[PDB]
C-alpha cells in the first residue's frame, strides 16, 4: 500500500519505487538526442564543470558498437554498469548472428536488464534513462529511449534529464523536415535545444555526432563554439 | 515451440493457458529464482 | 622438438645460470627456440626447460604469484621461497602436469649467499651446493659438470666452467647453430653473455 | 580485470587441465622419441622395527628419506618423491593443528588414519608408500601405508629396492623387546643387506619424550640438503 | 553415446562471448579419473554424512545440519570477493584440517574473476 | 515438509525412500512419461542418407536443383528461405526445423525477416555445438534479404562458406563443372544450366531411385518458387 | 484487537494457539460459488454453479478433468486450483506410467494433503486458497473427497463447498438416506436440487449456469456443459 | 537508545556516517577482562586477567594466552568463544602459509588475514561482528611485533597497549612508563604492574596469565614463573 | 522513501544509505593528490599519531598496486584493506592475461564496479572508503583519479578527499596552475594546502606522508618521501610565509 | 595443405595465405580469406581444422573489438598476441584434438611492426619471419637464407614469390593463389594475389 518495497503495489495500482528511480533520472544533466536523415546527433549538458577535472573521465555519451551510441541521464555508476553490459551484448550478438545489432536490439537488451533489476525487492533498479541513437545494418537512423522500469520507445527527437520538458517542447515546436535537410542543421538544432536549459552556452555543451557508416565523433569545444557562433549569426 | 513439436498451429485457448501458467507464478520467490515475486500488472486480450 | 637444457652453478658469492639459444635454426612443428631464463628478482633468476608453451605458462603464473607476494609482504622474495612457490604451482597441476622443469639460481638479499635448485615437472626440489642441470640431456650435462666444477670459483672461472659444461654437453659433435646464454649474478652486477663454440 | 567468460568464482585444489592435452601429446611424442620430462622416484630401502621402548627407522643415502611428522612420529617414503614430500608435509601440518588444539602430543594412529584416508581419496594416483612409526602414551607403533590407501600395523617392515633381503634379515634376527642398540644394529644390517650387490637412522624412544607436559610447538630447520668459445654479446647490469 | 539431447526442445540459448570454448563432445567422460571425485568432494562428503545421520539418527539430523549450512552460507560475501567460510568450516569440521583445496591453486588469488553484477546475478539463478 | 522445503536441496536423503547410500529414493528411478510435454523446452543403428545437389546465386535470385525424386532432397525452411539435404536425413530435417523455429521467432520479435547471413550463422552454431559427436549435415542455405540474394554452405563440421556456386553429392565433380556461368544469366538460361548440370551427373544414369527429373527450385525476391 | 501481531504470517502461533492465516484461507474458499458433490452405490457426481458476470462471458471452468476416473470441482482462488490440478494430473500420469493402474482416489487426496500442508508451516508462503470436491472411482467404489486450505481432507457421503453452501449441505443432510440406491438420473437431480438451494428464491438453474461431471462404474469422467446439462435439468420440479 | 534503527542494523550507516553496531562490538571489548601488550627491545609481553578466578577450575584446560605458531601468540579481551573460533582460524592460516612458502608466517601477514576475516563479519547483515579485539605478539627477522585487531577488522601496530576494562587508564599508565630500550624482563614487570592497576583485589599467579615472545619463540609462563615475577 | 537500505529510493530519487556512506569519509584523514607535468603526488594526513603507536609499514595510507600505480585511502580502514587487496589482484589479472601493465582508468573502473555492486544489492553495506589513485600508463601519461563509496570515479588534476576536503579544494582551485605545474611546485602547493586544512594542529613532518610518482629511465618510480625531506618542505613553506608576511 | 607466411620490415609487416578451403565434400571456388582483421592494424592469420579456425578467430575478433569499445583505444599487437595465446591455450585444452595454427601481424605507433608466430600448442614467439603449413621448413630455410632486417616492401614481396616458387619446385603441386596483405602505419592494405 506504499513505497519502500520494489515489488509492492499501492492501492491505486502504482509501483512507487520504480517511479522514484525515474525521479532519480529527472535530476541528471539534460541529454538531447535528435534523429536526422543521414546523421544522428547526441548532446548532453556539462552541468557544473570543475576546472581541475579531466573531462574525458566524466563523459556521458558512449559508443556501444560501431553503429550504436548512447547518452544517459541519472546515476552515473548505474550507467557505467549498464553501458558495459550493453557493449558485451553487442559483441555477443555479432558472434551469434554475424550481423551488427539493430538499435532496437540493444535498446531491448538494455531495457531487459533494467527490468530484471525492477523485480525482486532485494535488488535496486538502475536510476538511469538512456538515449540510444544509431544506424541499422541497412542504414536507417534510429533513436530509442529506455527508462528505469524497462520500457523503451522510438523517437524522432527526445530529451531526458532535468529540463527535459522545456527542451522537448522546444524540439516539438522546432523539429521539422527543414531542420533536418543537412547534417549541419541537425547539429545546430540539437545545440539550440540544449541552449534552452544551458546558461553560458557552448562551454557547457557536449556534442557527439554519428554519420552513417562512420564511427562516433565527439565534437571538440572549438567546433561547438563555431556552431554556436553560426547560431547567433542566424539569430541576426 | 508448439509448431516445432507438433507441426500445427496452437489454438487460442492453448496460448492463453501457456501465458497463464507463466503469469500465475508469483509469490513463492525462493523456489524458482527468476520467478516474478508479484502479480503482473497487465491484462491481455487474446483474439484469434 | 628439443626441450632444451638449463644449468646453474655456484661460485664464491656469485651464481651462474645458463641455457642454450639455437642461433641458426629454421626448424618447424612445436616452438624450439624459446626464452628460457626469466629474471624473478634483482638477483634471482629461473630457468625453465621443457615444452615451450608450458614454459611460458609457468613463467607467467609464477610472475603473477610473485608480484602479489612482493606487494603484500613489502619485501623482496628469497630464493628458497621462490623454490617453494614454484613447487606449489607445479604440484597444483600433478595430474596433468606442466612439461617444464625449472632451475632457480639467485643471491639471497641479506648475505648474498648463492642458492641454486632444480625441480621436476611436479615440483620436487633438489637443492645442491655445486651445480644443477635440467633438460633432456641431464646425463652428459651431469658428467661434464662433475668433471669441471671446482669449489670457490670466481665470476670468470664460473663463466668459463658453465660455458664449457653447456657446450660439451649439448655437443654430440653438433654445436653447429647451438648457442649458450649465460647470466652471472653477483652482489653488484649481472653479466649476460651469449656465446658460440669456436669450431664454427 | 573482470573476464567476460567467468560466471562462478574459481575454487582451489588440483587442476586437471592439461589432462586431455597431455594424453594426446604423450601419445604423439612417444611416436617420435621425444622424451617428455618424468617425475623423480625415491626407490631405496627403508626399514623400521619396534624395540622394547621405541622404534628405529632407517633409510639409504645422497639425500634424506626420513621425514618429520611430529616430535614423536617420523616417516620414511618410497615412490614418487614429490608425493611423499607433499603427503608428509600436509599430515605434519594437520598433526600440528591437532596437537596445538588438544595440547597433547599426537598419536601414531591419528597419523595413520590421516595418511590412509588421504591416500584412499586419491585413488592410488599419489605414489607415496610410507613406513610410519612413532611413540605415544599407548606405546611404540609401526605402520606401513601403501599408495592405494591400505595400511598394515607391524613389528618390523621394509620397503624399497632391497626390501626382500632386509625382510629376510628381519625374519632371521628380529626378537620382541630388543634394546636401542640391538634394534639400531638390526635396522642398519637389514638396510645394508638390502643395498649390497651411508644409512640414516631415526630413533624415537619412549624415555626421551614426555607425554605429561603440555604440547608446545617444536622448532624446525629445513631439508633438501676442452674447446674454445666466442662471446658474441656482453651486457652488464647495475 | 550419452543420449539425453534434451533435443525435444534443444531451444536453450547461450551467451556466445561468455560461454568461451565449450566442447560437449568431450564433457561426458571426465579428463581424469579423479576429476569429479575432487570437484564434488565436499558435496560427496556431506552426502555421506547426511546418509549416516539419516540411517542412524533420523530425518532431523541431516535436516538440521543442512539448515545450519544454509544459514551460515548466506551471511557471506558477494561472489566476486573471496570469503573465509569461518562458520561453515566450524560446522563442517574443517576448522582444524588442511586439505589440498586449501594450499593448491588458492581461491583468494584467482587469476581470473568475472564482472561483479554478472557473478552476483548468476548466484541468484537469473543467469 | 516445511524444513526440507526451506532447504531446497532436493537431495536423496531429505526425501522419502532413503535406506543406505541411497535406496528406492522416491521410486527406484521409475518416473513419468516426462513431467513436461513439448510446446515447451523439453541401439537403433540404421539412420537414412542423401545424393547430388547444385545451387548458384544469380542477378535475379538463387537456384537450387537436386537429383530428381519418394525421398526428400530440399528442405523448405519457410516461404523466404530454402535448404538442401546431405548426410543424415534426420539431422538435416531436425536442425533446419529448429532453424525455421528461430527464424519465425526472430520475425515475430523484430517485425522484419531474418537475413541469410544470420540464418546460416544460427544453423552453424547449432550444429557446431555437437561437433565430433556424429552429426552429419551438408545443408546449403539460400534466400534473399535486404542485401540481395544469399547463398551459404553450412556443414556439420563447423564450416559456413559463402559463395556463388556450390555443389554436394556424387555428381558434384561433374555438376560443379558444366557450371560455366555468369552472374548476369537470364532466368530461363539459369534454369537451363541447373537442368544441364544435374543432367551431366545422370548422363551415366536415368530416372529411378534418387532419379527422375531435376526437382528444380528458384529463390525469388518475394520467396522461392518451384519451377519444375 | 490483541490479534494484529499474530495473524499476518502463517508461521506465527497466536497466544491462543491458533494460526490465523489458515482460517483466512478457509474464508478464501467461501468466496467461490457453490459446488456440490454426492455419490450413489455406482456413481459420483459433481455439480457446480458458474458465474460469468451474468452476461457477455463464457462462464468459469469450475469442473476439471484429472484422469479417466478422477475429476475435481473448485471453489476459491483460481491460480491455486490450477496449481493443484496440474499436481493431480501429473500424479495420475505417474501412476499410469509406473504401475499401469489408475491411482486410487484416497492416495491422490493424501498426496494433496501433504502438498498443501507444507505452505501452512513454511516462511514466505501462503496456504492454498482453493477447496476441492474430488469425485473418483476406483476398485473401492465411488468416492467423494473434500480438500481444504488447511490441508485437511474428508471422506464425504455428499458435500457442498463455496458461497452459501450451507443450504445445500442442509438439503444433503436431509436427503442423504436415499442417495445410494438412486440411479444416475435422480442422483444428478438430487445434486441439482441442492445446488438450487444455494440460490435466491427468484433465480433458477439454467443450462447457462450449471456444470455437471459424472464418474461411475461404466463411465469415465465426463463434464456436461451449457447444452449437455439439458437432459438432467428437464425433470427438475420447481422449488 | 534506538537511533532510528541506525542502532540495530550492522549494514546501515547513520546519517553522520557512523556504524553504531561495530562500536557496540567495541563496547564488548572494553567490557572484557584487561589485557596488556608491551613490546620490549628484545621481546613482547602479553599479560591478561583470568575470568576463571575461583578454586574450582582445572587450569590445564582453557587458556586466554594462546600460541599460533612457535613465534606468534595471542591474547584477547572481549567474548571468549569468538576468540576461540578466531584462534583456530589463525592457526589454520599460519599452517597454510607454511605449507605454501615453507617459512613461518610473519606476524603482519597473520594479522592481515585475521583482520580480513573480522571485516567480512562486519559487512553482510544477518550476522554479527566479533566481540573480541586481539593482541598478536610475534618475533620475525630479529624484531618484535605487537599488533591489535579490533572487531571491525582494522589492525594497529603498537609499542604498548591495554585492552578490556579500564583500558584508558591502562594506556595512560603505560605511556608514563614505557621506553623503547626496555628489556623483556622490565617489560614483564611493567605489564604486571599495568594489570595490577585495574584489578579486582589481590593478584595471584593463578588469576593472571602471561605469555612472552622472544628470539626463542612464543611461550606461556607457568604459574611458578608468574609467581616469581609477582614476588618482585 | 526512507533510509534503512541501500536498495530504496526516496521520493525525489535519492539513495540515502549511499549518501551516508559518503558521509563517513568527511571524518577520515585528509588525502590530497596533485598532478604535475613530470609526476604525481599523494599527500596524506597521518591520523593515527598516538605516542605508543609503532613505526609501521612504509606508509600508513599510501599503498602500491603495480609497478606503476599507488593509492591513498580515506574512510573505514578495514574496508580499505579489502579494497586495496582486490585492486592489486585486479591489476595482476590484467597483467597475466595481456602481459601488459593495467592502464590506470581500467583499474579504477574495475574497483568502482565492485563498490557499485555493494551499493546495489540489498543486505550488503557499501564501502565507506574513498580512494585516491595516482599512476602512469602509455596511453594518458600521469593520471590522478578519485573514487567514492558509490563506485563513482573521476580524473582530476588536483583533488582532495577526507577531512576539510572542501577548503583544500577551494585552495587548490585558486592556486593550481594548469600546464605550469612541476613536481617541486606541486609539492609546495601540497604543503601549503595540507597546512591550511590541518588547522587542528601545527604541521610537522610526522603527521603527513607524501609519495611521488615519476618516470626515470623508462621505469616508474613510486617513492615515499623520507621524514627528513618533508621537514625541508615544511621549512621552505614557513620561510615563504614569513617572507610573504613581512 | 594450408600456407601461411609473414615478413616483417622496418615499418611494415607482409603476410600471405592461400585461398583454398578445400573441405572436399563440397565443390566451391577458392575465394577463401584466411586472414581476419582483428582491428585497424592487426591481422590474425589462422590455418588448421575446418570450422574450428574461423570460430576461434571470430571469438578473438569480438574480444579485441570489445576491448576497443570499452576502453576507447585499441589493444597493441603484443597485448592482442598474448590475449590470443591465453585463449588458444584455453581452447586447446577444452577442445580435444584442436589444431589451430596462428600468425598474428600488427602495427603499433609506439612499437612499430610486429609479427608473432604461435604453434598448435599456444607457444607465442615474436619472429622476424614465419610460416605455417606444408613445406614450412623449406620456406623458413629460404627466408633465413635471404631475409635481412631492412628489407623493403617490394623486395619482401619478391622474396615471398621466391619462397612459393621454390616450394613449387621441390613439391610438384598446384600452389593456389595467395592473398597478400601489408600492414604499415596506415592500416591493412591489399596487394595483388600471387598466382603463378
Amino acid at each position: 500500500s506504499y513505497d519502500r518495497a520494489i515489488t509492492v503495489f499501492s492501492p491505486d495500482g502504482h509501483l512507487f519505487q520504480v517511479e522514484y528511480a525515474q525521479e532519480a533520472v529527472k535530476k541528471g544533466s539534460t541529454a538531447v538526442g535528435v534523429r536526422g536523415r543521414d546523421i544522428v546527433v547526441l548532446g548532453v549538458e556539462k552541468k557544473s564543470v570543475a576546472k581541475l577535472q579531466d573531462e574525458r573521465t566524466v563523459r556521458k555519451i558512449c559508443a556501444l558498437d560501431d553503429n550504436v551510441c548512447m547518452a544517459f541521464a541519472g546515476l552515473t555508476a548505474d550507467a557505467r554498469i549498464v553501458i558495459n553490459r550493453a557493449r558485451v551484448e553487442c559483441q555477443s550478438h555479432r558472434l551469434t548472428v554475424e550481423d551488427p545489432v539493430t538499435v532496437e536490439y540493444i535498446t531491448r537488451y538494455i531495457a531487459s536488464l533494467k527490468q530484471r533489476y525492477t523485480q525482486s525487492n532485494g535488488r535496486r533498479p538502475f536510476g538511469i534513462s538512456a538515449l540510444i541513437v544509431g544506424f541499422d545494418f541497412d542504414g536507417t537512423p534510429r533513436l530509442y529511449q529506455t527508462d528505469p522500469s524497462g520500457t523503451y520507445h522510438a523517437w524522432k527527437a527526445n530529451a531526458i534529464g532535468r529540463g527535459a520538458k522545456s527542451v522537448r517542447e522546444f524540439l516539438e515546436k522546432n523539429y521539422t523536415d527543414e531542420a533536418i535537410e543537412t547534417d549541419d542543421l541537425t547539429i545546430k538544432l540539437v545545440i539550440k535545444a540544449l541552449l534552452e536549459v544551458v546558461q553560458s552556452g557552448g562551454k557547457n555543451i557536449e556534442l557527439a555526432v554519428m554519420r552513417r557508416d562512420q564511427s562516433l565523433k565527439i565534437l571538440n569545444p572549438e567546433e561547438i563554439e563555431k556552431y554556436v557562433a553560426e547560431i547567433e549569426k542566424e539569430k541576426e | 515451440n508448439h509448431w516445432f513439436t507438433y507441426n500445427e498451429t496452437m489454438t487460442v485457448e492453448s496460448v492463453t493457458q501457456a501465458v497463464s501458467n507463466l503469469a500465475l507464478q508469483f509469490g513463492e520467490e525462493d523456489a524458482d529464482p527468476g520467478a516474478m515475486s508479484r502479480p503482473f500488472g497487465v491484462a491481455l486480450l487474446f483474439g484469434g | 622438438y628439443n626441450g632444451g637444457a638449463v644449468m646453474a652453478m655456484k661460485g664464491k658469492n656469485c651464481v651462474a645460470i645458463a641455457a642454450d639459444r639455437r642461433f641458426g635454426i629454421q626448424a618447424q612443428m612445436v616452438t624450439t627456440d624459446f626464452q628460457k631464463i626469466f629474471p624473478m628478482g634483482d638477483r634471482l633468476y629461473i630457468g625453465l626447460a621443457g615444452l615451450a608453451t608450458d614454459v611460458q605458462t609457468v613463467a607467467q603464473r609464477l610472475k603473477f604469484r610473485l608480484n602479489l607476494y612482493e606487494l603484500k609482504e613489502g619485501r623482496q622474495i628469497k630464493p628458497y621461497t621462490l623454490m617453494s612457490m614454484v613447487a606449489n604451482l607445479l604440484y597444483e597441476k600433478r595430474f596433468g602436469p606442466y612439461y617444464t622443469e625449472p632451475v632457480i639460481a639467485g643471491l639471497d638479499p641479506k648475505t648474498f649467499k648463492p642458492f641454486i635448485c632444480s625441480l621436476d615437472l611436479i615440483g620436487c626440489p633438489m637443492v645442491t651446493d655445486d651445480f644443477v642441470v635440467s633438460g633432456t640431456c641431464a646425463e652428459q650435462m651431469y658428467g661434464m659438470c662433475e668433471s669441471l666444477w671446482e669449489p670457490n670459483m670466481d665470476p670468470d672461472h664460473l663463466f668459463e666452467t658453465i660455458s664449457q659444461a653447456m657446450l660439451n654437453a649439448v655437443d654430440r659433435d653438433a654445436v653447429s647453430g647451438m648457442g649458450v646464454i649465460v647470466h652471472i649474478i653477483e652482489k653488484d652486477k649481472i653479466t649476460t653473455r651469449t656465446l658460440k663454440a669456436r669450431m664454427d | 580485470m573482470a573476464a567476460v567468460s567467468v560466471y562462478a568464482p574459481p575454487v582451489g585444489g588440483f587442476s586437471f587441465d592439461n589432462c586431455r592435452r597431455n594424453a594426446v601429446l604423450e601419445a604423439d611424442f612417444a611416436k617420435r622419441g621425444y622424451k617428455l620430462p618424468k617425475v623423480r622416484k625415491t626407490g631405496t630401502t627403508i626399514a623400521g622395527v619396534v624395540y622394547k621402548d621405541g622404534i628405529v627407522l632407517g633409510a639409504d643415502t645422497n639425500c634424506s628419506k626420513i621425514h618429520f611428522i611430529s616430535p614423536n612420529i617420523y616417516c620414511c617414503g618410497a615412490g614418487t618423491a614429490a608425493d611423499t614430500d607433499m603427503t608428509t608435509q600436509l599430515i605434519s601440518s594437520n598433526l600440528e593443528l591437532h596437537s596445538l588444539s588438544t595440547g597433547r602430543l599426537p598419536r601414531v594412529v591419528t597419523a595413520n588414519r590421516m595418511l590412509k584416508q588421504m591416500l584412499f581419496r586419491y585413488q592410488g594416483y599419489i605414489g607415496a608408500a610410507l613406513v610410519l612409526g612413532g611413540v605415544d602414551v599407548t606405546g611404540p607403533h609401526l605402520y606401513s601405508i601403501y599408495p592405494h590407501g591400505s595400511t598394515d600395523k607391524l613389528p618390523y617392515v621394509t620397503m624399497g629396492s632391497g626390501s626382500l633381503a632386509a625382510m629376510a634379515v628381519f625374519e632371521d634376527k628380529f626378537r620382541p623387546d630388543m634394546e636401542e642398540e640391538e634394534a639400531k644394529n638390526l635396522v642398519s644390517e637389514a638396510i645394508a643387506a638390502g643395498i649390497f650387490n651411508n644409512i640414516d637412522l631415526c630413533v624415537i624412544s619412549k624415555n626421551k619424550l614426555d607425554f605429561l607436559r603440555p604440547y608446545t610447538v617444536p622448532n624446525k630447520k629445513g631439508t633438501r640438503l676442452t674447446t674454445a668459445v666466442l662471446t658474441e654479446k656482453i651486457t652488464p647490469l647495475e | 553415446p550419452v543420449t539425453e539431447l534434451s533435443a525435444s526442445g534443444p531451444f536453450e540459448s547461450h551467451d556466445l562471448l561468455r560461454k568461451g570454448f565449450s566442447c560437449v563432445k568431450n564433457e561426458l567422460l571426465p579428463s581424469h579419473p579423479l576429476e569429479l571425485s575432487e570437484k564434488n568432494f565436499q558435496l560427496n562428503q556431506d552426502k555421506m554424512n547426511f546418509s549416516t545421520l539419516r540411517n542412524i539418527q533420523g530425518l532431523f539430523a541431516p535436516l538440521k545440519l543442512q539448515m545450519e549450512f544454509k544459514a551460515v552460507q548466506q551471511v557471506q560475501r558477494l561472489p566476486f570477493l573471496s570469503s573465509s567460510n569461518l562458520s561453515l568450516d566450524v560446522l563442517r569440521g574443517n576448522d582444524e584440517t588442511i586439505g589440498f583445496e586449501d594450499i593448491l591453486n588458492d581461491p583468494s588469488q584467482s587469476e581470473v574473476m568475472g564482472e561483479p553484477h554478472l557473478m552476483v546475478e548468476y548466484k541468484l539463478g537469473l543467469l | 515438509m516445511a524444513l526440507a522445503s526451506v532447504l531446497e536441496r532436493p537431495l536423496p536423503v531429505n526425501q522419502r525412500g532413503f535406506f543406505g547410500l541411497g535406496g528406492r529414493a522416491d521410486l527406484l528411478d521409475l518416473g513419468p512419461g516426462s513431467l513436461s510435454d513439448g510446446l515447451s523446452l523439453a541401439p537403433g543403428i540404421e539412420m537414412l542418407h542423401g545424393t547430388t545437389t547444385l545451387a548458384f546465386k544469380f542477378r535475379h535470385g538463387v537456384i537450387v536443383a537436386a537429383d530428381s525424386r519418394t525421398v526428400k532432397k530440399v528442405i523448405e525452411i519457410n516461404p523466404y528461405l530454402l535448404g538442401t539435404m546431405a548426410g543424415g536425413a534426420a539431422d538435416c530435417s531436425f536442425w533446419e526445423r529448429l532453424l525455421a523455429r528461430q527464424c519465425r521467432i526472430y520475425e515475430l520479435r523484430n517485425k522484419e525477416r531474418i537475413s541469410v547471413a544470420a540464418a546460416s550463422k544460427l544453423l552453424a552454431n547449432m550444429v557446431y555445438q555437437y561437433k565430433g559427436m556424429g552429426l552429419s549435415m551438408g545443408t546449403m542455405i539460400c534466400g534473399w534479404d535486404k542485401r540481395g540474394p544469399g547463398l551459404y554452405y553450412v556443414d556439420s563440421e563447423g564450416n559456413r562458406i559463402s559463395g556463388a556456386t556450390f555443389s554436394v553429392g556424387s555428381g558434384s565433380v561433374y555438376a560443379y563443372g558444366v557450371m560455366d556461368r555468369g552472374y548476369s544469366y537470364d532466368l530461363e538460361v539459369e534454369q537451363a544450366y541447373d537442368l544441364a548440370r544435374r543432367a551431366i551427373y545422370q548422363a551415366t544414369y536415368r530416372d529411378a531411385y534418387s532419379g527422375g527429373a531435376v526437382n528444380l527450385y528458384h529463390v525469388r525476391e518475394d520467396g522461392w518458387i518451384r519451377v519444375s | 484487537m490483541f490479534r494484529n501481531q499474530y495473524d499476518n504470517d502463517v508461521t506465527v502461533w497466536s497466544p491462543q494457539g491458533r494460526i490465523h492465516q489458515i482460517e483466512y484461507a478457509m474464508e478464501a474458499v467461501k468466496q467461490g460459488s457453490a459446488t456440490v458433490g454426492l455419490k450413489s452405490k455406482t456413481h459420483a457426481v459433481l455439480v457446480a454453479l458458474k458465474r460469468a458476470q451474468s452476461e457477455l462471458a463464457a462462464h468459469q471452468k469450475k469442473i476439471l478433468h484429472v484422469d479417466n476416473h478422477i475429476g475435481i470441482s473448485i471453489a476459491g482462488l483460481t491460480a491455486d486450483a490450477r496449481l493443484l490440478c496440474n499436481f493431480m494430473r501429473q500424479e495420475c500420469l505417474d501412476s499410469r506410467f509406473v504401475f499401469d493402474r489408475p491411482l486410487p482416489v484416497s492416495r491422490l487426496v493424501s498426496l494433496i494433503g501433504s502438498k498443501t500442508q507444507i505452505p501452512t508451516q513454511r516462511y514466505g508462503r501462503r496456504p492454498y486458497g482453493v477447496g476441492l470436491l474430488i469425485a473418483g472411482y476406483d476398485d473401492m467404489g465411488p468416492h467423494i473427497f473434500q480438500t481444504c486450505p488447511s490441508a485437511n481432507y474428508f471422506d464425504c457421503r455428499a458435500m457442498s463447498i463455496g458461497a452459501r453452501s450451507q443450504s445445500a449441505r442442509t438439503y444433503l443432510e436431509r436427503h442423504m438416506s436415499e442417495f445410494m440406491e438412486c440411479n444416475l438420473n435422480e442422483l444428478v437431480k438430487h445434486g441439482l436440487r441442492a445446488l438450487r438451494e444455494t440460490l435466491p428464491a427468484e433465480q433458477d438453474l439454467t443450462t447457462k449456469n450449471v456444470s455437471i461431471g459424472i464418474v461411475g462404474k461404466d463411465l469415465e469422467f465426463t463434464i456436461y456443459d451449457d447444452d449437455d446439462v439439458s437432459p438432467f435439468l428437464e425433470g427438475l420440479e420447481e422449488r | 537508545m534506538a537511533e532510528r534503527g541506525y542502532s540495530f542494523s550492522l549494514t546501515t550507516f547513520s546519517p553522520s556516517g557512523k556504524l553504531v553496531q561495530i562500536e557496540y562490538a567495541l563496547a564488548a571489548v572494553a567490557g572484557g577482562a584487561p589485557s596488556v601488550g608491551i613490546k620490549a627491545a628484545n621481546g613482547v609481553v602479553l599479560a591478561t586477567e583470568k575470568k576463571q578466578k575461583s578454586i574450582l577450575y582445572d587450569e590445564r584446560s582453557v587458556h586466554k594466552v594462546e600460541p599460533i605458531t612457535k613465534h606468534i601468540g595471542l591474547v584477547y579481551s572481549g567474548m571468549g568463544p569468538d576468540y576461540r573460533v578466531l584462534v583456530h582460524r589463525a592457526r589454520k592460516l599460519a599452517q597454510q602459509y607454511y605449507l605454501v612458502y615453507q617459512e613461518p608466517i610473519p606476524t603482519a601477514q597473520l594479522v592481515q588475514r585475521v583482520a580480513s576475516v573480522m571485516q567480512e563479519y562486519t559487512q553482510s547483515g544477518g550476522v554479527r561482528p566479533f566481540g573480541v579485539s586481539l593482541l598478536i605478539c610475534g618475533w620475525n627477522e630479529g624484531r618484535p611485533y605487537l599488533f591489535q585487531s579490533d572487531p571491525s577488522g582494522a589492525y594497529f601496530a603498537w609499542k604498548a597497549t591495554a585492552m578490556g576494562k579500564n583500558y584508558v587508564n591502562g594506556k595512560t599508565f603505560l605511556e608514563k612508563r614505557y621506553n623503547e630500550d626496555l628489556e623483556l624482563e622490565d617489560a614483564i614487570h611493567t605489564a604486571i604492574l599495568t594489570l595490577k592497576e585495574s584489578f579486582e583485589g589481590q593478584m595471584t599467579e593463578d588469576n593472571i596469565e602471561v605469555g612472552i615472545c622472544n628470539e626463542a619463540g612464543f611461550r606461556r609462563l607457568t604459574p611458578t614463573e608468574v609467581k616469581d615475577y609477582l614476588a618482585a | 522513501r526512507y533510509d534503512s537500505r541501500t536498495t530504496i529510493f526516496s521520493p525525489e530519487g535519492r539513495l540515502y544509505q549511499v549518501e551516508y556512506a559518503m558521509e563517513a569519509i568527511g571524518h577520515a584523514g585528509t588525502c590530497l593528490g596533485i598532478l604535475a607535468n613530470d609526476g604525481v603526488l599523494l599527500a596524506a594526513e597521518r591520523r593515527n599519531i598516538h605516542k605508543l603507536l609503532d613505526e609501521v609499514f612504509f606508509s600508513e595510507k599510501i599503498y602500491k598496486l603495480n609497478e606503476d600505480m599507488a593509492c591513498s585511502v580515506a574512510g573505514i580502514t578495514s574496508d580499505a584493506n579489502v579494497l586495496t587487496n582486490e585492486l592489486r589482484l585486479i591489476a595482476q589479472r590484467y597483467l597475466l592475461q595481456y602481459q601488459e601493465p593495467i592502464p590506470c582508468e581500467q583499474l579504477v573502473t574495475a574497483l568502482c564496479d565492485i563498490k557499485q555492486a555493494y551499493t546495489q544489492f540489498g543486505g550488503k553495506r557499501p564501502f565507506g572508503v574513498s580512494l585516491l589513485y595516482i599512476g602512469w600508463d602509455k596511453h594518458y601519461g600521469f593520471q590522478l583519479y578519485q573514487s567514492d563509496p558509490s563506485g563513482n570515479y573521476g580524473g582530476w588534476k588536483a583533488t582532495c578527499i577526507g577531512n576539510n576536503s572542501a577548503a583544500a579544494v577551494s585552495m587548490l582551485k585558486q592556486d593550481y596552475k594548469e600546464g605550469e605545474m612541476t613536481l617541486k611546485s606541486a609539492l609546495a602547493l601540497a604543503i601549503k594546502v595540507l597546512n591550511k586544512t590541518m588547522d587542528v594542529s601545527k604541521l610537522s613532518a610526522e603527521k603527513v606522508e607524501i609519495a611521488t610518482l615519476t618516470r626515470e629511465n623508462g621505469k616508474t618510480v613510486i617513492r615515499v618521501l623520507k621524514q627528513k625531506e618533508v621537514e625541508q618542505l615544511i621549512k621552505k613553506h614557513e620561510e615563504e610565509e614569513a617572507k610573504a608576511e613581512r | 595443405m594450408e600456407y601461411l607466411i609473414g615478413i616483417q620490415g622496418p615499418d611494415y609487416v607482409l603476410v600471405a595465405s592461400d585461398r583454398v578451403a578445400a573441405s572436399n565434400i563440397v565443390q566451391m571456388k577458392d575465394d577463401h580469406d584466411k586472414m581476419f582483421k582483428m582491428s585497424e592494424k592487426i591481422l590474425l592469420l589462422c590455418v588448421g581444422e575446418a570450422g574450428d579456425t574461423v570460430q576461434f578467430a571470430e571469438y578473438i575478433q569480438k574480444n579485441v573489438q570489445l576491448y576497443k569499445m570499452r576502453n576507447g583505444y585499441e589493444l597493441s599487437p603484443t597485448a592482442a598476441a598474448n590475449f590470443t595465446r591465453r585463449n588458444l591455450a584455453d581452447c586447446l585444452r577444452s577442445r580435444t584434438p584442436y589444431h589451430v595454427n596462428l600468425l598474428l601481424a600488427g602495427y603499433d605507433e609506439h612499437e612499430g611492426p610486429a609479427l608473432y608466430y604461435m604453434d598448435y600448442l599456444a607457444a607465442l614467439a615474436k619472429a622476424p619471419f614465419a610460416a605455417h603449413g606444408y613445406g614450412a621448413f623449406l620456406t623458413l630455410s629460404i627466408l633465413d637464407r635471404y631475409y635481412t632486417p631492412t628489407i623493403s616492401r617490394e623486395r619482401a614481396v619478391e622474396l615471398l614469390r621466391k619462397c612459393l616458387e621454390e616450394l613449387q619446385k621441390r613439391f610438384i603441386l598446384n600452389l593456389p593463389t595467395f592473398s597478400v596483405r601489408i600492414i604499415d602505419k596506415n592500416g591493412i592494405h591489399d596487394l595483388d594475389n600471387i598466382s603463378f
